[PDB]
């Protein structure tokens, strides 16, 4: 009685790939007939594959803030390397194995290609061109326009592009005299319905505004001119030019080199989190700012004495997901999620409740160095401070 | 659907296109069998010493 | 995107495209394969003499 | 109890290839469509390979003083023969034992595709001519030129 069994290998094609992709657009017009040129990057830049999207991976029409597939459904598959989908993505011996072990793989987006739909005068119909791309209208208007980034409205970059003046080029010096003031009334919104420079609530005194190398050598150059110090109260006379970045950001946070809302300071974080309606010891439904709830990652309990001394339950980071967002608007820390619907450690009302804060510039993720999967790692400034049966 | 910001003769109205991946499925290619066999021998020897 | 040296009638204006080589990646085409095996022999012989 | 270990091989088709290259316009103008012609030099002027650049190599816009893909982004891969993309670049025994040993591998670049992108008066707009490259006109520079 015999029994055998085999295995076998190829070390050229030794595993195969699929990569689950979504697009998203985030300008402000449509494009049509989309395939991106992508490509999967294994480590630091070994890439393994270079794919133009094929038909079973083609968009028809991405309108702005618009995903495809939807956000309600499943990303599509990117599984081919053949112009026809016939082939699919290997890996060798070596990338398989050192994918295994340190799970680094990204995908790079080169470029896209699309096209471009235009109004028919004869019947009022768009039609797409498709010896049209966008391809050829890019490039021209990043040379004869200027970049405002602005994250003013929750947080998030919004890029728009307004055509200034290029003082050494003929056709370009008959457009109209852009100015800041302008710009930003036409672009974003703001208002003067006082004589001052507004957006819905702030004023533009609330903003900050970092521009590049070469902006910032002519605004300097504008402001010597101008006999003026403050750029907040000369807006209305500096002139914009083509090729011309300006970053307006909110001046309450901190942000990081990718410009994103990482943390703010320690005063602006207690202003926003204190108003309260339901309160018991089964959840906490306090009020969060959107703003400071994109760089909060979780609230951590506490048990205090009538001496005063701690009692950290969540010494762990994985109960930092304490959070519910619901739909009337407020949060529902709540209290059993992350203790087996057992409760709080609360017996005295004199036994106050304290939970402490952190924002994601003062938090770790990974472990420590020796011992502290703990909360000994963890920044925090005095948020809340009240009694027991203050709360339930 | 050119956003309405953009409709200004001075406001550019250009995409911004990006892909950003949210699974990888590697599928290992490794190729396996087995076997089963039963034998059976009948020796019948005739010695003349 | 025409540089604006070559904006003057006398100056050529014509790209220069060079491909630089960053990584080789090779892969050896080869096939391992193991196969272990089992047998079990029950001999139940009978010499009359 | 049994253990068996097995190692094939094919002398003609022992490894392939895959470059990571990258495209540099260094020059006035842009060339849009870009498709190179390179080939895979293995020791002195041994060739294993012609390729031009496939539908997957292929840059839409090469402004000057631009990269493609850009310097923040990783190479593209180019390991394909067929037109269609489903073939590797192989190499046999010999090439790749002289390979190993002394590791001198590099990149010609022969030739370079690419279309012109004309002023419309009509409409003020850009639109690339595919009818039209660059090989009918940098030849035509550089005789009536100074360099």
């Amino acid at each position: 009685r015999t029994w055998a069994e085999t295995m076998g290998l190829n070390t050229a094609d030794t595993a195969r790939l699929n990569a689950n992709i979504r697009y998203v657009n985030t300008g402000t017009a449509p494009i049509y007939n989309v395939l991106p040129t992508t490509s999967l990057v294994l480590g630091k830049n070994q890439t393994l594959a270079t794919i133009k999207a094929k038909e079973n991976q083609l968009s028809q029409i991405l309108a702005p803030n618009n995903y495809y597939p939807s956000k309600n459904l499943a990303p599509i598959a990117l599984n081919a390397q053949d112009d026809f989908s016939s082939t699919p993505i290997t890996m060798n011996y070596n990338q398989f194995l050192e994918l295994e072990k340190t799970k680094q793989l990204r995908l790079d987006t080169d470029q896209v290609y699309g096209n471009i739909a235009t109004y028919n005068f004869e019947n009022g119909r768009v039609r797409v061109d498709t010896g049209s791309n966008w391809s050829e209208v890019l490039p021209q208007i990043q040379e004869t326009t200027a970049r405002i980034i602005f994250n003013g409205k929750d947080l998030n970059l919004v890029e728009r592009r307004i055509a200034a003046v290029n003082p050494s080029d003929p056709l370009e010096t008959t457009k109209p005299d852009m100015t800041l003031k302008e710009a930003l009334k036409i672009a974003f919104g703001f208002n003067e319905p006082n004589g001052n420079l507004q957006y819905q609530g702030k004023d533009i005194t609330e903003f900050d505004f970092n521009f590049d190398q070469q902006t910032s050598q002519n605004i300097k150059n504008q402001l010597a001119e101008l006999n003026a110090t403050n750029i907040y109260t000369v807006l209305d006379k500096i002139k914009l030019n083509a090729k011309m970045n300006i970053l307006i950001r909110d001046k309450r946070f901190h942000y990081d080199r990718n410009n994103i809302a990482v943390g703010a300071d320690e005063s602006v974080v207690k202003e926003a989190h204190r108003e309260v309606i339901n309160s018991s010891t089964e959840g906490l439904l306090l009020n969060i700012d959107k703003d400071i709830r994109k760089i909060l990652s979780g609230y951590i309990v506490e048990i205090e004495d009538t001496e005063g001394l701690k009692e950290v339950i969540n010494d762990r980071y994985d109960m930092l997901n304490i959070s519910s967002l619901r739909q009337d608007g407020k949060t529902f820390i709540d209290f059993k999620k992350y203790n087996d619907k057992l409760p709080l450690y609360i017996s005295n009302p004199n036994y106050k409740v304290n939970v402490y804060a952190v924002t994601k510039e003062n938090t770790i993720i990974n472990p420590s160095e020796n011992g502290d999967t703990s909360t000994n790692g963890i920044k925090k400034i005095l948020i809340f401070s009240k009694k027991g049966y203050e709360i339930g | 659907n050119v956003s309405p910001e953009a409709r200004h003769p001075l406001v550019a109205a250009y995409p911004i296109v990006h892909v950003d991946m949210e699974n990888i499925i590697l599928s290992k290619n490794e190729d396996q069998s087995t076997q089963n066999t039963d034998s059976q021998t009948r020796t019948i020897s005739k010695n003349t010493s």
